[PDB]
C-alpha cells in the first residue's frame, strides 16, 4: 500500500503525516476505482498475456528452448508458464496497492540466489518481462499505459 | 424434448436496419441471382461468387471445389440457398474455418458471410454458440438460412453479399468481412507455434 | 471508390462551386494522357502471372525461412494462399492505375490487410519486400518499348511506383 | 457513383479477374466522350447564371400560383426565391458534374437518391423542377453531340423526377 | 423490452416473493391512467409528420451550416436520411410512452446510435437540439384541448419530457 | 414475455410502422382486463399460504407412494417437503405474476421453457404438479370473470405440463 | 390487412402457440371498439355524397389553379371532375372500410401502398388529397369517441400522404 | 461470355435501371474496336493454316522429347500429330473468335474453364501450348493497334495457362 | 444472353469451322449500322416514362373494366404494380435492341411471365394490347427526327417492331 511506506518514511523521521503527503493518500482512494478495473483486465486476460508473450521470449532469446538448457521441453517451458504467471500476478498486486511493496515482499531480493540455484540467466527472464511490457500496453488505454507500466519498470530494473 | 429458444439479445444501430434512399452506383454489391435463367457462363460466375462469399478468395483451391453440388445447382435440383448451405456444411469449410475457431468466432464468421451483416453484440455470438453446441455446425447453418432475415434479403435464388458496406456520400465504407474476420484469430495462431519470431539477428 | 473525374467532382462539390478552369485544363491533359496511362496498364496486365511467379521466385530465393518447415509459407496450401495474396495485390494495383486513383487500392486492400497479417502471424516484412520487388519488376516490364511507338511514360512511372509504395507501406 | 471506369473496375473485381480488352474499349470510348464533354461543361459553366435566372422565371411563369399564395414551401416571399434559385443552381451544377464525370453517378448520389421523400415531406411539386430542367435543356445553346448527351442527362433527371 | 407490468413482475421475481399490495395499488392507478397516458399518445401520433417537418424546419433555420455545402445534412440523400433518423427517434418515443417504460427506447436506439453518430461524423449536438425541439413541440401539441374532456395530464407531460430528455442525452 | 402491450410494440416494430388504432383497441381491452385482474391477484396473494398447504396435502393424498418410498426425488423426508411446497409456492407465484402482467409471459419465461427437461432429469412426474394446479383452480375461491381467466392461466400451465 | 384479430392470429401463429388471454383481451377491446364504430360507419355512409361534394368544392377553393390551367392531370375539363370526385369517394369509402374493419388495413392495402409512385407518375399533388381529407375530418359531424377515432384514421391517411 | 455489350446489359439489369450514357460510351468504344478488329480477324483467317503448322513445328523444335518417347499423350505417332495440330487450330480459332466478339469471353468459355483439369488428367504440359501461342503471337504478322490487342488476347491465354 | 457477335460465334462454333466471309461482311454492315441502332435506341430510351404513361393512359381509357372496382388493375397497389410491369417490359425491349438480339428479351421475361399472368389472374389480353400500343408509340416516337442528322431508321423499325411483337405474343 501507498499508506504503509509513507508510514515508514514518516516513522524514521519520528513525525506525523505531512499535509503534502496527505493529499497523496487522499487522491489514491478517490482514484482507487480507476486502478481496480485495469487490474481486472490483467486478471481476466492473464492467459493471453503470457502465452503469446512467451513466444516473444523465445523469438528474441532462443537459447532457452535449445537442448541442454535450463527450460527445455514440453514440461520445462511449462514451468515458465508456472513461473511467469506469478510476475503477471504480482504486477496486479502492485497496481491495487499503489506502489511496489507487494513486488518487494515476494519476488525481488532473493532472485540473484534463486536463479543462480536454478541456473537460469536473469536477463533472459528480464527480456521476457520487457517484451511482456510491450504487449501489456497493447491492451491498456493511452492514459493507463504509463501508470500501469510504471510498476513494470520497477520489475525490469529489479532483474537488471 | 422442449425446443430451447434462441437466447434473447439487444439489437445495435446498423446501416442495414434503416431504409436507404439511394440511387444505384459503382459501390453497390453486384447481385448474383438464378431467377434470370443464367447462361452457362453466368452459372460459373454465380458459383464463383458463392465460393468467394463463403470460403474467401484464398480458399478457392481445386481441392475444395464441390463438383457434385455445382452439377446439382446447374441442373436446378437445388436452390442457391441450398448451395450456400452445402458450401457452409462442406468438409473443407469445417476443417479450415470451424476446427480453427471457437464457437463464438465461428458464429460471428457465419453471420457475416451468410447474413451479410455484422453481429449486433457479444450476446448474439453467445446466443448462436449454444445452437452450435446443441445441434452441431450443420444445424446452426440450417437455422441461419431459415431465418426471416435471410429469406427477406436474399430469398432462395440470390447469393449473399455484404449488405450496405458503403454509404452513398463516402468514398470509404466498412472493412470487407474477409479482411475483418480472417480464417483464425490470435488464439489459434499462438497454438500453431507459428510466425511471430523465427530469426536470430546477427553474430557480431 | 473514386475516379480522377469523380475526385475532382467531389472536391468541387465540397467547395460548393463549379469546377475552375485550371482543373479543367488539368483534366484535359489527363484525358490526353489517360490512354498513355493505359498502355503501361495493358502491358503491365499481360505479364501478370510472370510477374507474381518471378516475384515469389526471388522472394523465396531471398528468404528461405519461409520455405523452411515451420515457416509461414511452408505448407503447400499456405504457399498457394501466399501466391493468391500477391496476385490480389497486383490486381488491385492494376485497378488503381486503371481508374487513376489510389482510393480503390485503399478501399479494397489496405485498411484491413495489415491487421489480417498481424492476426494470422504473417510476417509483414516479407510481403512488403515482395510487393516492392514485384513493383520494381512491373515498372521494369512496363518501361521497355518493344514494338511500341515512341512516347513519354515519365509521370506514369511516378504514379505506378507511388501505388506500389503505398501498397508496400500499408502492408508493413 | 456510376461512372464508366469505376463500373469497369467493379466488373473486373466482382468477376475476380484482371482487366481485359473490354475495359480498354470502355476507356477509348470514355476518352472520346470526354474530349468534347469537358469543353461543353466549361460552356455550361459560362452560361450558368443566366440559365438559372431564366429557369426560375419560366417556373414562375408556368406556375404563377407559387408567387401568390402564402406558404413557406412556395416562393412568395424573398427567402423562398433565394432558396428556390439555389436549388435551380444545384440542379445545373449536378448537370455539369455529370458532364465532367461522364456518367449519371453524381446526380444519382447527390440529387436522385432522396428527392422523392424530400418532395413528399416538404410539399414541393417535382413538376416545378421538370419545368426548370425543360427550360434549361431548351436554352443551354450547345450544338451537336455534346448537346445531345447534355439533353440525355437532363432527360434522365426528368425521368428520375416523374 | 419491458412493460410497466413486466417491470413490476421482474422486480418481484428478483425479490423472489409475491407482489406487495402498494405496488398493486400503484398498478391499479396505472391501469386507471393508462388510457390517460395513451389518448395523448394518440394525439401525439396523429401529428407526427408535422412534428418532424417543423422540427427540421426550425433546426435548419437555426443551424444553416448543415444545409450549407460540405455540411453533414447538405446532400439530398443525406437530408432524407436525416429526416428518417428524426422520424425513427419520434416513433420509438411513441413506443416507449405506449408501453410506459423507457427500456424499449433504450433497447432500440440509445446504446448504439451515439457511436453511430460518432463514426459517421454526424454532429450529435444538432440532432440533440432537434430532438429537444421536437419534444417541446410534441408536449405543446399534446397539452392543448380542442374538443377533449379536461383532465390533469401533469405526470404524463412529466413522463414524455423524461423520455425526450433521455433520448436527447443518449444522443449527445 | 408475451404480454399484450409488449407484443403490440413488437408487431408495430416488425412492421416498421407507427402505432395505429389496433394497438389502442388492445390497450382499452388490456385496461379492462387489469381493472379486475389486479384485485384478483391481491386476493390470491391473501389466500396463498393456505392454498399452498392444501395443494401439497392433496398431492400427498392422491399420490401416497411419494410419502412412503425412500428417494431424494420423493418427499418422504422433510427436505423433500420443504423443497416440494417451495415449488408449489413457485407455481402459485407465477400464476399471480401472470395475473398482474396480463399474459402467459411470466410463466412461459420462468416455468414452462425448461420444465420438461427438468422433470426428465430429476424423475419428477408432472402429474403431481397437474394435481396441485387442479386443487388450486378448484379452491382459489374467486368468482366471475376474474375466476374464469385465473382458471385459464392454470389450465394453460396444465396443458404446458402434459 | 392489419386488423386486430388477424394480427393476433399472426402473433400466435408465428410464436407457434395456442391463443392466450392476451388475444381475448384484444377481442373484448375490439368488440368495445366495433360497438360504436359500426354505427359511426353507417352515419358516414348516410352523409357520404354531400361530404364528397363539399370536399371537392373545398379543394377547388383552396387550389383554384387546378380549375383553370389546361392539363389532363388538372380538373379543368369535366372528365377531370368526374375522375377527381371519384377518387374523393374512393378516399371516403376507404375511411368507412377501416371504420368497419377496426384497423388501418383496408386503406393500407387499397390506397397507401402505391399512392406515392402514382402521384409521382401522374403529376398529382398529394396536398389536394390532404385538403380534402382535412375538410372531411372537419365536416363529418360525428361526436365523441367515434369522432376521435374517425379523425385518427383520416389523420393516418394524411400522414401517409405527406 | 464476357463481351462488352453483354456485360453492359448485365450491369444495367443487376442495377435494375435503364441504359445510361455509360453504356453508350461502352458502345462507341466497342464499335471503334471492331472497326479494325474484324479485318484483323479476317487476316488471321487467311494466314491460319501456315501459322498452325509453324506453331506445331516450333513446339516440336523446343520440346524434341515429345516426338521421340512412346506415349499416347506425346505426339510420337501420327494420330498424336493430327490431334495435336487440331488443338493448335482450336487455340487459333478461339483467338479469332475473341477478336470478333471483342472480349475474352469465347476463349474463357471454350478453352480456359476446364483446361487445367484436362492437362492434369491427360499428362499434357501447358508449356507446349505456351510455346505455340508465343510462336503465333510472334508470327501473326499484323501491325498497329490490331496487333497489340491480338497480342493481348494471346497473352491472356498464356497467363490463363500458366 | 447473346449479342449479335456472340450469336455468330456460337453458330460458327456449332459448325465447328471458322467464320465464313459473308457473315463477316454482314457483321461489318452491322458494325456500320450498329450506331444507327444506338441512335434510335437512345431516342427511344429518353422518352420512356412518357411512353409508359401514355400507354397506360390509352389502355385504361380503352378498357375501363381494369379501373372498375373488382378489376385486376383497380387497387392503387395493383395499379402501381401494373405500371411497373409495363416499364419492365419496355426496359427489356430497349436492352434487346441495344444488344441486337431477342435472346435477352426471351431470357429475362418471356418464358415465365405468361405463366405468372395466368397464375395471378392477370388478363393477358390487356397487357398484350398495352405492349402493342406502347410499341406503336415507341416506333412513332423513334421515327420522327428532331435536330438529328438524317439516317435510315427503317431497318431498325423492322427489328423494333419484331421485338415488340415477340413480347406481345409471348405475353398473350
Ligand atoms: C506471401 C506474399 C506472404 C504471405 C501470404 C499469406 N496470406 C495468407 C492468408 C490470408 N491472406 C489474406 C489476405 C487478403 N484477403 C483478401 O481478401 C485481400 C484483399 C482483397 C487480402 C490482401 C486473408 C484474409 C488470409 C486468411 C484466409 C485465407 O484463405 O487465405 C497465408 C496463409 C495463412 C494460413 O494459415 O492459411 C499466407 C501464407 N504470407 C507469407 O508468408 C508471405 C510473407
Ligand atoms: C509507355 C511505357 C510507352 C509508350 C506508350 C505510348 N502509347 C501511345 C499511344 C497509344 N497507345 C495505344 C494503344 C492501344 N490503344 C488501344 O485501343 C489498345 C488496345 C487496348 C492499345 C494497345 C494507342 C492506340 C495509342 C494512341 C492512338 C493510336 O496509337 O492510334 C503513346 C503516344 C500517344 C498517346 O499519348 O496516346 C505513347 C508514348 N511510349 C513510350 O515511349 C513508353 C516506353
Ligand atoms: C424554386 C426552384 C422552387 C422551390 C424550391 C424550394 N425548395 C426548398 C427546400 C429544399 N430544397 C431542397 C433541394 C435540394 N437540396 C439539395 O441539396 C439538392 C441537390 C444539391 C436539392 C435539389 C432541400 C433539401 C430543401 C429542404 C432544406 C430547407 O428547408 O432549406 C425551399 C424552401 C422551402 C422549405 O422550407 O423547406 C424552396 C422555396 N419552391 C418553389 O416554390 C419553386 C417552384
Ligand atoms: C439529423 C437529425 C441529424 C443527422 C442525421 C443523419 N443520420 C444519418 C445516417 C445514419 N443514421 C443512422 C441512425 C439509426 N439507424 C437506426 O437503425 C436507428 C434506430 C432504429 C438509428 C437512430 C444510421 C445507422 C446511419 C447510417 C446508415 C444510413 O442509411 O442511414 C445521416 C447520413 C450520413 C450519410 O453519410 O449517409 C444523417 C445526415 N445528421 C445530421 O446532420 C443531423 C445532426
Ligand atoms: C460447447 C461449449 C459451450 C459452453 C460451455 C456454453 C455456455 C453457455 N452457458 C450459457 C448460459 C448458462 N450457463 C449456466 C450455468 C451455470 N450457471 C450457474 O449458475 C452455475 C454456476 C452454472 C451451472 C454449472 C446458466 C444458469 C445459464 C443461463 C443464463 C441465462 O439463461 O440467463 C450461455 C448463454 C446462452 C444459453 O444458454 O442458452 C452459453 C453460451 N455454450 C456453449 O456452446
Ligand atoms: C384508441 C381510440 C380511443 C381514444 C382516442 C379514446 C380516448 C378517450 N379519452 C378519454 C378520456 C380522457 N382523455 C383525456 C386526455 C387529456 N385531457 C387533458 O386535458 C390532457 C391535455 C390530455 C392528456 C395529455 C382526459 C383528461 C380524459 C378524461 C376521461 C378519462 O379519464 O378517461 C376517453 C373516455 C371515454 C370517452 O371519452 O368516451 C376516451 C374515449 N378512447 C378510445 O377508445
Ligand atoms: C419458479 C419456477 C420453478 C420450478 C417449478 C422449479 C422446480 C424444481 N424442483 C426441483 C426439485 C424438487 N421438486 C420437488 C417436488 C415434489 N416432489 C414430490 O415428491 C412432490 C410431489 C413435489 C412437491 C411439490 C422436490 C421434492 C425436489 C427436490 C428433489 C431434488 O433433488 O432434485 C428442482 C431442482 C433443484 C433442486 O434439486 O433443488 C427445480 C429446478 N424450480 C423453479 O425455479
Ligand atoms: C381506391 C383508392 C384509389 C385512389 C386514390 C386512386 C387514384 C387515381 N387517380 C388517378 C387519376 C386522377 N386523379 C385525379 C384527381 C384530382 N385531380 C385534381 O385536379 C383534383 C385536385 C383531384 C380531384 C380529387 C384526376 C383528375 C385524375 C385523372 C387524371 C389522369 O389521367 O391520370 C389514377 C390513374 C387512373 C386514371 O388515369 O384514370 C389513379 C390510380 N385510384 C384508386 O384506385
Ligand atoms: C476448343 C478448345 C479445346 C482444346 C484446347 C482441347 C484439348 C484436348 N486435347 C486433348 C488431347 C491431346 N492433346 C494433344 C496435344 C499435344 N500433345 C503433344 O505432344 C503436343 C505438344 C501437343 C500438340 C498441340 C494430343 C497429342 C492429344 C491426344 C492425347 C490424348 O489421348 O488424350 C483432349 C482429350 C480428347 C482426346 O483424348 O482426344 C482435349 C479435350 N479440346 C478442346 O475442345
Ligand atoms: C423481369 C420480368 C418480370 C415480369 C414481367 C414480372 C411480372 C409480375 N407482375 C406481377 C403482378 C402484376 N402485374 C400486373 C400488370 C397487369 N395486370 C393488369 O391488370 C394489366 C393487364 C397489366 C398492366 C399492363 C398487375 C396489376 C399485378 C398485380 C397483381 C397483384 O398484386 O395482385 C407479379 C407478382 C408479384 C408482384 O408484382 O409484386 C410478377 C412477378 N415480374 C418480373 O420480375
Ligand atoms: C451515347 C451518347 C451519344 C449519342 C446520343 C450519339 C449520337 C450520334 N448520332 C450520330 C449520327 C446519326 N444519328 C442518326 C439517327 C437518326 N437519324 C434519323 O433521321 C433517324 C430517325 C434516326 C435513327 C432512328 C443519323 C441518321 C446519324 C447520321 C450520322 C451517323 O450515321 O452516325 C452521331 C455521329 C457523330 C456526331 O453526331 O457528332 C452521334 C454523335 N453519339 C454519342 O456519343
Amino acid at each position: 500500500s501507498i499508506v504503509t511506506k509513507s508510514i515508514v518514511n514518516a516513522d524514521a523521521e519520528a513525525r506525523y503525516l505531512s499535509p503534502g503527503e496527505l493529499d497523496r493518500i487522499k487522491s489514491f482512494v478517490t482514484s482507487g476505482e480507476r486502478r481496480v478495473r485495469i487490474a481486472e483486465t490483467m486478471t481476466g486476460a492473464r492467459e493471453r498475456i503470457i502465452k503469446e508473450a512467451g513466444n516473444q521470449l523465445f523469438q528474441k532469446r532462443p537459447d532457452v528452448v535449445s537442448p541442454g538448457g535450463n527450460a527445455y521441453g514440453e514440461e520445462m517451458t511449462a514451468t515458465c508458464l508456472r513461473d511467469l504467471d506469478y510476475y503477471l500476478r504480482l504486477i496486479t498486486y502492485g497496481i491495487v496497492a499503489g506502489d511496489v511493496t507487494p513486488i518487494e515482499e515476494i519476488g525481488v531480493v532473493g532472485v540473484r540466489e534463486m536463479y543462480k540455484s536454478l541456473g537460469t540467466p536473469i536477463e533472459a527472464v528480464a527480456e521476457g518481462v520487457r517484451a511482456m511490457k510491450s504487449v501489456a500496453t497493447s491492451l491498456l488505454s493511452g492514459e493507463d499505459a504509463a501508470e500501469a507500466g510504471a510498476y513494470f519498470d520497477y520489475l525490469i530494473g529489479a532483474m537488471s | 424434448m422442449v425446443p430451447l429458444p434462441l437466447l434473447s439479445y439487444t439489437t445495435t444501430s446498423f446501416n442495414t436496419r434503416v431504409a436507404g434512399y439511394e440511387v444505384p452506383g459503382d459501390e453497390q454489391p453486384q447481385i448474383y441471382t438464378a431467377e434470370n435463367m443464367p447462361s452457362g457462363s453466368e452459372w460459373d460466375t454465380l458459383i464463383w461468387a458463392a465460393y468467394r462469399q463463403i470460403f474467401s478468395e484464398h480458399q478457392m483451391l481445386k481441392s475444395n471445389r464441390q463438383t457434385f453440388l455445382e452439377s446439382q445447382l446447374k441442373f436446378g435440383q437445388i436452390t442457391v440457398r441450398d448451395f450456400i448451405g452445402g458450401l457452409a456444411t462442406s468438409a473443407p469449410f469445417l476443417e479450415r474455418n470451424y476446427q480453427t475457431n471457437s464457437n463464438y468466432r465461428f458464429a460471428e464468421m457465419c453471420v457475416q458471410r451468410i447474413l451479410g451483416r455484422d453481429v449486433y453484440n457479444e450476446r448474439e455470438k453467445i446466443a448462436w454458440s449454444i445452437v452450435i453446441a446443441n445441434k452441431g455446425p450443420k444445424g446452426f447453418i440450417e437455422e441461419l438460412l431459415n431465418s426471416d432475415e435471410y429469406l427477406d434479403n436474399f430469398g432462395y435464388d440470390t447469393v449473399p453479399y455484404q449488405r450496405r458496406r458503403v454509404l452513398p456520400q463516402r468514398n470509404v465504407g466498412e472493412t470487407p468481412f474477409n479482411l475483418k474476420t480472417p480464417r483464425y484469430n490470435e488464439y489459434h495462431r499462438t497454438q500453431l507455434g507459428f510466425p511471430q519470431v523465427i530469426w536470430q539477428t546477427s553474430v557480431r | 471508390m473514386f475516379d480522377a473525374f469523380t475526385k475532382v467532382v467531389s472536391q468541387a462539390d465540397t467547395r460548393g462551386e463549379m469546377l475552375s478552369t485550371a482543373q479543367i485544363d488539368a483534366l484535359s491533359q489527363m484525358v490526353a494522357e489517360s490512354n498513355k496511362r493505359l498502355d503501361s496498364v495493358n502491358r503491365i496486365t499481360s505479364n501478370a502471372s510472370t510477374i507474381v511467379s518471378n516475384a515469389a521466385r526471388s522472394l523465396f530465393a531471398e528468404q528461405p525461412q519461409l520455405i523452411a518447415p515451420g515457416g509461414n509459407a511452408y505448407t503447400s496450401r499456405r504457399m498457394a494462399a501466399c501466391l493468391r495474396d500477391m496476385e490480389i495485390i497486383l490486381r488491385y494495383v492494376t485497378y488503381a492505375v486503371f481508374a487513376g486513383d489510389a482510393s480503390v487500392l485503399e478501399d479494397r486492400c489496405l485498411n484491413g490487410l495489415r491487421e489480417t497479417y498481424l492476426a494470422l502471424g504473417t510476417p509483414g516484412s516479407s510481403v512488403a519486400v515482395g510487393v516492392g520487388k514485384m513493383k520494381e519488376a512491373a515498372l521494369a516490364i512496363v518501361n521497355d518499348p518493344a514494338g511500341i511507338t515512341p512516347g513519354d511514360c515519365s509521370a506514369l512511372a511516378s504514379e505506378i511506383a507511388g501505388y506500389f509504395d503505398r501498397a508496400a507501406a500499408a502492408v508493413s | 457513383m456510376k461512372t464508366p471506369l469505376t463500373e469497369a473496375v467493379s466488373i473486373a473485381d466482382s468477376q475476380g479477374r484482371f482487366l481485359s480488352s473490354t475495359e480498354i474499349q470502355v476507356a477509348f470510348g470514355r476518352f472520346r466522350q470526354a474530349k468534347a464533354g469537358l469543353e461543353a461543361a466549361k460552356a455550361l459553366t459560362s452560361k450558368a447564371d443566366s440559365l438559372i435566372s431564366g429557369a426560375a422565371q419560366a417556373v414562375y411563369n408556368k406556375f404563377p400560383y407559387t408567387t401568390q399564395m402564402q406558404g413557406p414551401n412556395y416562393a412568395a416571399d424573398q427567402r423562398g426565391k433565394d432558396k428556390c434559385a439555389r436549388d435551380i443552381g444545384y440542379y445545373l451544377r449536378m448537370v455539369t458534374y455529370c458532364l465532367i464525370a461522364g456518367g449519371t453517378g453524381p446526380m444519382d448520389e447527390y440529387l436522385i437518391a432522396g428527392i422523392d421523400e424530400i418532395n413528399r415531406t416538404f410539399e414541393l411539386s417535382p413538376s416545378w423542377y421538370i419545368e426548370a430542367l425543360k427550360y434549361i435543356k431548351a436554352n443551354h445553346g450547345l450544338s451537336g453531340d455534346a448537346a445531345v448527351e447534355a439533353n440525355s442527362y437532363l432527360d434522365y433527371a426528368i425521368n428520375a423526377l416523374s
